[PDB]
């Protein structure tokens, strides 16, 4: 018994039901009445294929919990996940958007840990010294800071 | 890294990005430009926008001869620091009224604690300050000022030297200036404890004086005894962080003294039938929970068993447990806090026996 | 510019509180100088609707409820095999010329059970059991109507009135007893609280007074109790939580005396985490999630995201408990229980992501609204099959669609999208295919949606003006005056004065549209 | 030792909450398996009992109410000459076939006014208006019964029942309107809250629902208001304060939905302020706590202020309404004074307390004996004198049992003589009050003839066990757990003396 996901571009993908129970949405979209195809809008087919490959990898892995706020902080940076999400930034944000829409907490956590490691190790005094979305900052206040820089 | 697409990115995903990015904003530190990032102000705007459920470690300090807000790392390294007019202006930018600001005593010096409290009182507010972090001249200096401290909700007390003087009921001494003033005890909504070994030694751990407790945190304590501890009226929560071997309630000794049945015969009385319906979602894999057989008991006797369970368990909603590594006396919890996700054990492979009483109908 | 949208979405909360919730179900235009007095005292009418029934018909109704409808009454009355003796006692005591108060209480309870039996029976079984003909011989209506033509609801409402008449013969105000409350908890499953909301609020205030007379707070029994006393406390607790659910489903500006002392899940003298979770307090927990969402409708403040995320977490928890309910489907009582819990959990999910769309505009919130709307469409269309059409008769399918098909209409006025139009076509297909037992109420819903459809056209042909500070368009004035008219129709000061007293093309287009499509057509 | 007196005076608070208040007035022994459920719903009864009243008799009732009863209905319906038009409309509309709901509301209001006219009328004019013989032709009782035998109470109860029947024809459940609250507050002037107690509690919960339907929480006139709305909010404030008063006069265990949100045109404000002071006094009956001295001293200072305000009030002799108002206000402030100094005597044992109790008790006796003459005999028919004299004779008898004094004895003889001289419109409550006084006197004789003992820790006497078992029996009788069980399914010589006293002098005789 296989379950067909539908991407945004239209390519229908086919997984198994026990595989698709990694999603916390297939488990509550197929459990209506026992007496098969789930659309996923605004997801490009390559992104949903990568999400399906991630779900096919961790078929028998013990993720910690849903409400364990300290195990998420004491972070396991998994090896295959760190090898997996090594793409450019827009592919990464589309995977994280898809994981939020598919209600998949571990992939969301892994993607946000990768983005957290990116935003943690930014260039000191090169990109941190350039604030760029400048709002609620007057030219007088910006001039005061740049005068206080010397 | 593009911080202009990351800001047009929506709210809760960006929250989940900052959730794993709590203290380590950088990685030794160029603290001039690190404050004026758009990302740090985004962190504090979202953090003010929920309730403060992120880092929340905002201190009042007296640095560079000025009273300013400061955030410290998990290893107590200073990350950012704001003037209060600045933080007010960008909280107003976020909301388009601050009341939750922590106050250490341990991360300060008393010669500047006195000046901090004096200028913070006489300047404008002496308010907008929620937590008070105790754990001895500076302590008594803080106690004299808590009568005017209008909106506080938390007290944390560190190791056993300061605890038994202030929190426990055992004293009833004649020093009004040393202890609380009973108007601060009315709004005392949470209490955390840390860095101690035994809560109940040299007396008894009785919280009956402190009205209005809806939460409680026991963190990094060696040996506690729940049988000794009594609890106030209208008590709600119970959270315990990493502890050593502790004793639980005497519930199983009271079921054993009810049915007049032996220990080994009760070990064949605890069924393990309904373990595959919903407890597989709990992802325990070490503690196989066990219930009582329906055929091996009557109805009214089962209701009396539930009544025995709720005694010494009167008002509690959820019990949260980190790694405790041992529990002596026979965990036997009610299903009304177990069938919903209230009784939450998280990392306990050393615990093995969990008994649950109640109908799963 | 397209920045008029967030203030308008915030205005949707006010419009949803006053038009869809209060003004459609819970508002009755009364005029005390024109209502006929009750000089009949419902004696001839309920005399007919009591001797119309026969014995075999009553036992077939009881067998239908015994094998189907157990998830509704099983918390209220308990097990219905005890009640066959009470039906036998009624048909033996029918010949008696002197009744007691207790016997008339049991008779009112079983007449309420018969009202629920009439409300949840499909048209084929109801035509095979009952006869259309003597009612048209009596009621003087058109003799061409059938049960599917609108006469099942008339018999249901008259059986509810006869249950209330047998309550009137008890002097139920002079003798407080539990068989009032149980009877109302059988009458709160039909559309009786939506027919007469004033009478439902009065009976519910009597039920609150009757419950609080017993002075029971904790339903966990003690160790020094009679076994009968402990079974009494358990049954009283089930009655209490069903009463709290049926109490929140009638709130508004005409229901001032609340029973809501039940503390919601983790923001209050009755903390609802202590009871062993049966069907009834599970239904109450889902209604408590619903009431924690829908208190920010008329309030001016915005809800915190901490609360909405806690609602999401607990929503998934009870979502998984519904999956792990684990009962036998061969008896099909668990099927209807599963449908109730699954439809309520989808409704609460939909309201959560609607407030996510409105108040904070978060990641793909509109897409999640479309997704849960399709889930509600699936859960209703799946019961268009045989043997389970009456599953679409539980009154929560009238509420939720009224929340959905309004909102997806309203958003369609202002934001043009591709998926939203197909979703609105699906809702327009679903709204006509709902069962006809909601009657005029269902008709009113279609009118409201039709008015909103016309409100798209006036948005298109008229250009948005600009004053720099605020925006001006006739749609804004008409949507404002709808709330103004219905808030005027819920002002009882003029009833007080009747009691003890002595008594620009903008404006043109607004008056034309309000003269053509009046909002007061939706008032009951 | 003689240490039982302060704990026994604290026990008097418990006994006065349960026995003199809840047991005698606010407890109805019901049995649902034997009570006839009236299938007729009193149509056969009230059809006759509304055909009995005649038109000119009703206008003489209205004239009597206008002349002598103003200080009652001014809180509810204001002026009664405005109500003459509604009475004319009813007597013209009575011959019709169909009826309207608003008309039946006005009918319920004027029938409640008729009940208030019947309950406070003197016996000579009442005999000149109404006959006696059709009453006994319907009821089948003795022909030799008179109005002083109790037929006036029967006519009052039947008019109250027919007012309720007109409310039942309104479907007042499904049509809330303000005339329900007024027509109940006119029925709250009588002892209708003591005939059918839980029916009165259900009607009062309906009145609270009807009041809170309006959603008016502040009664002050604004500037941009219609003046009709300002007059309506002033009148609604008057109805609200008197409804808080009549709500406080029906509290207990069988009435949990209370209206008391207020804390602590001149007359009604004075009336509610005195009743709210009475509320702040008698909130310590059922409690286990005790009031502070500053609380009782503030109550005494405000008591002296309102005493000067009553001294600042006037009285008119040609206008009997002003004397009626003056007697009601002065008796209320004397009752509040007596309860204050009773709490002084009980709680703190302060000097010059018992003399104040005897002083204000004699003031109460003088205010009643002043009305024993002609032209003002009906002033003793208000329910406040029944409540007050019940509390007074109960506390004086309980004090005479355990403390002997000659002035207290002469006071008890005066109370006992005045108790039998109360009018026969209170009836069964008066007879059970006399029975309770006789039971406490025989309890005094039992205290005299039996030695008090002590085992070294606490005392032992039959009087203590009897007084404790009275509270325990009446707290057992005020439980609805047995009715809930019947609703869900069909499921030594010391002891000899106590059992003989309980077998001879039973406690269940004061119930209803």
């Amino acid at each position: 018994s296989n379950v067909v996901l539908v991407s945004g571009e239209g390519e229908r993908f086919t997984v198994d039901k026990k595989i698709a129970e990694r999603s916390l949405l297939l488990k509550n979209y197929l459990n209506d009445m026992h007496d098969i195809v789930m659309p996923v809008p605004n997801v490009r087919s390559s992104v949903l294929q990568k999400v399906i490959e991630w779900a096919e990898h961790h078929r028998d892995s013990n993720f910690p919990d849903e409400d364990d706020d300290d195990s998420r902080k004491s972070a396991p940076v998994d090896s295959w996940d760190r090898e997996f999400l090594k793409v450019d930034q827009e592919m990464l944000y589309e995977i994280i958007l898809a994981a939020n829409y598919l209600n998949i907490k571990p992939l969301l956590d892994a993607g946000c840990k990768v983005v957290a490691e990116m935003i943690r190790g930014r260039s000191p005094e090169e990109i941190r010294r350039t604030f760029n979305i400048v709002n609620d900052f007057t030219p007088e206040e910006e001039a005061a800071i740049r005068r206080e820089n010397e | 890294f593009n911080p202009v697409r990351f800001l047009e990115l929506p709210i809760d995903i960006r929250k989940e990005v900052y959730f794993h990015l709590d203290g380590n904003f950088c990685g030794l530190e160029y603290a001039f430009w690190l404050r004026y990032d758009c990302l740090v102000l985004d962190c504090f705007k979202v953090n003010h926008l929920y309730d403060g459920t992120l880092i929340d470690a905002l201190e009042w300090t007296y640095l560079d001869n000025e009273l300013r807000l400061a955030y410290f790392n998990k290893a107590s390294m200073l990350e950012v620091w704001y003037t209060f007019k600045e933080y007010k202006k960008w909280v107003i930018d976020s909301v388009a009224n601050v009341s939750n600001i922590q106050f250490n005593i341990d991360n300060l010096t008393p010669q500047l604690v006195d000046k901090c409290l004096s200028i913070l009182e006489q300047k404008d507010l002496f308010a907008t300050i929620g937590e008070v972090q105790f754990g001895s001249i500076s302590v008594i200096r803080t106690i004299r000022s808590m009568e005017s401290m209008k909106s506080l909700r938390k007290i944390t007390v560190r190791g056993e030297k300061l605890y038994e003087l202030l929190i426990n009921f055992h004293g009833f001494r004649d020093n009004p200036g040393k202890t609380i003033s009973y108007i601060v005890k009315r709004r005392i909504n949470e209490i955390r404890l840390s860095r101690m070994n035994q809560i109940s030694r040299t007396g008894l751990a009785d919280f009956t004086r402190w009205d209005n407790l809806q939460k409680l945190v026991l963190s990094r304590v060696a040996y506690i005894d729940l049988n000794s501890i009594v609890f106030p009226k209208n008590f709600k929560s119970l959270t315990m962080k990493r502890v050593s071997k502790i004793k639980w309630w005497n519930i199983e000794e009271n079921i054993l003294k009810e049915l007049k049945v032996d220990k080994r015969t009760f070990k064949s009385l605890y069924i393990k039938e309904d373990d595959s319906k919903f407890t597989k979602f709990f992802n325990l894999r070490h503690t196989r929970i066990k219930e009582l057989d329906k055929s091996e008991i009557n109805q009214i006797t089962y209701l009396r068993c539930q009544a025995i369970v709720w005694l010494s368990f009167r008002t509690l909603n959820h019990i949260k447990l980190q790694n405790v590594s041992e529990v002596f006396n026979n965990i036997i919890v009610p299903r009304a806090l177990f069938d919903s996700k209230r009784v939450e054990i998280y990392r306990c492979e050393k615990i093995s026996q969990v008994l649950v009483i109640g109908s799963r109908s | 510019s397209k920045e008029y949208l967030p203030d308008l979405l915030l205005f949707w909360q006010n419009y949803e509180y006053w038009i869809t919730n209060i003004g459609l179900y819970k508002t009755k235009q009364r005029d005390l100088t024109r209502t006929p007095a009750n000089l009949d005292t419902d004696t001839e009418e309920c005399m007919f609707w009591m001797n119309y029934l026969q014995k075999d018909q009553s036992f077939q109704l009881m067998n239908f409820a015994m094998e189907n409808l157990g998830a509704l009454y099983f918390g209220s009355i308990g097990d219905i095999s005890e009640l066959y003796l009470r039906v036998e006692q009624y048909w033996d005591r029918r010949a008696d010329k002197n009744h007691s108060v207790d016997g008339k209480y049991w008779d009112a309870l079983i007449w309420s059970v018969f009202t629920m039996c009439i409300y949840y029976m499909p048209v084929e079984k109801l035509a095979e059991i009952f006869s259309v003909y003597p009612l048209h011989e009596y009621l003087g209506s058109n003799k061409r109507l059938n049960w599917e033509d609108g006469m099942q609801l008339v018999m249901c409402q008259n059986f509810a009135r006869c249950s209330l008449f047998q309550l009137k013969q008890c002097d139920f105000m002079a003798h407080p007893d539990i068989r009032l409350v149980q009877a109302y908890l059988i009458l709160a499953t039909t559309t009786f609280p939506y027919d007469e909301p004033l009478l439902a609020n009065s009976l519910l205030t009597q039920c609150i007074h009757t419950f609080k007379n017993f002075h029971v707070d904790d339903f966990r029994p003690l160790l020094n109790d009679d076994p009968v006393e402990s079974i009494a406390k358990v049954t009283l607790g089930r009655i209490f939580y069903r009463l709290c659910g049926c109490d929140y489903l009638q709130s508004g500006p005409r229901k001032p005396i609340a029973l809501h002392t039940e503390v919601s899940s983790l923001l209050p003298n009755v903390d609802v985490y202590r009871e062993e979770n049966s069907t009834e307090v599970l239904y109450w927990k889902i209604i408590s999630l619903d009431r924690d969402l829908d208190q920010y409708l008329n309030k001016s403040s915005k809800p915190p995201l901490k609360t909405l995320d806690a609602i999401r977490r607990e929503l998934d928890i009870f979502q998984y408990k519904v999956d792990s309910l684990e009962e036998d489907f061969r008896s099909n009582n668990s099927r209807f229980q599963k449908f109730i819990a699954l439809f309520q959990i989808s409704t609460v999910s939909w309201k959560l992501f609607k407030m996510y769309l409105i108040y904070y505009d978060t990641a793909d919130s509109l897409l999640k609204v479309i997704h849960y709307s399709k889930v509600i469409i699936s859960l209703i269309v799946n019961n268009f099959h045989a043997k389970s059409e009456f599953f679409n008769r539980h009154p929560m399918v009238m509420q939720t669609i009224t929340r959905v098909v309004s909102f997806i209409s309203f958003y369609q006025i202002f934001v043009e999208s591709a998926a939203v139009k197909q979703l609105l076509v699906d809702l327009t297909e679903l709204t006509a295919n709902l069962p006809t037992i909601f009657g005029s109420k269902l008709d009113k819903l279609v009118y409201l949606t039709e008015r909103l459809s016309k409100l798209k056209l006036l948005w298109d042909k008229v250009q948005l003006l600009d004053s720099g500070d605020s925006f001006y368009h006739p749609v804004f004035k008409i949507l404002q005056n709808d709330i103004k008219i219905i808030e005027l129709k819920n002002d009882e000061m003029f009833s007080l004065i009747k009691g003890l007293g002595s008594l620009s093309d903008f404006r043109t287009i607004v008056e034309e549209f309000q003269s053509e499509y009046n909002i007061s057509d939706i008032l009951s």
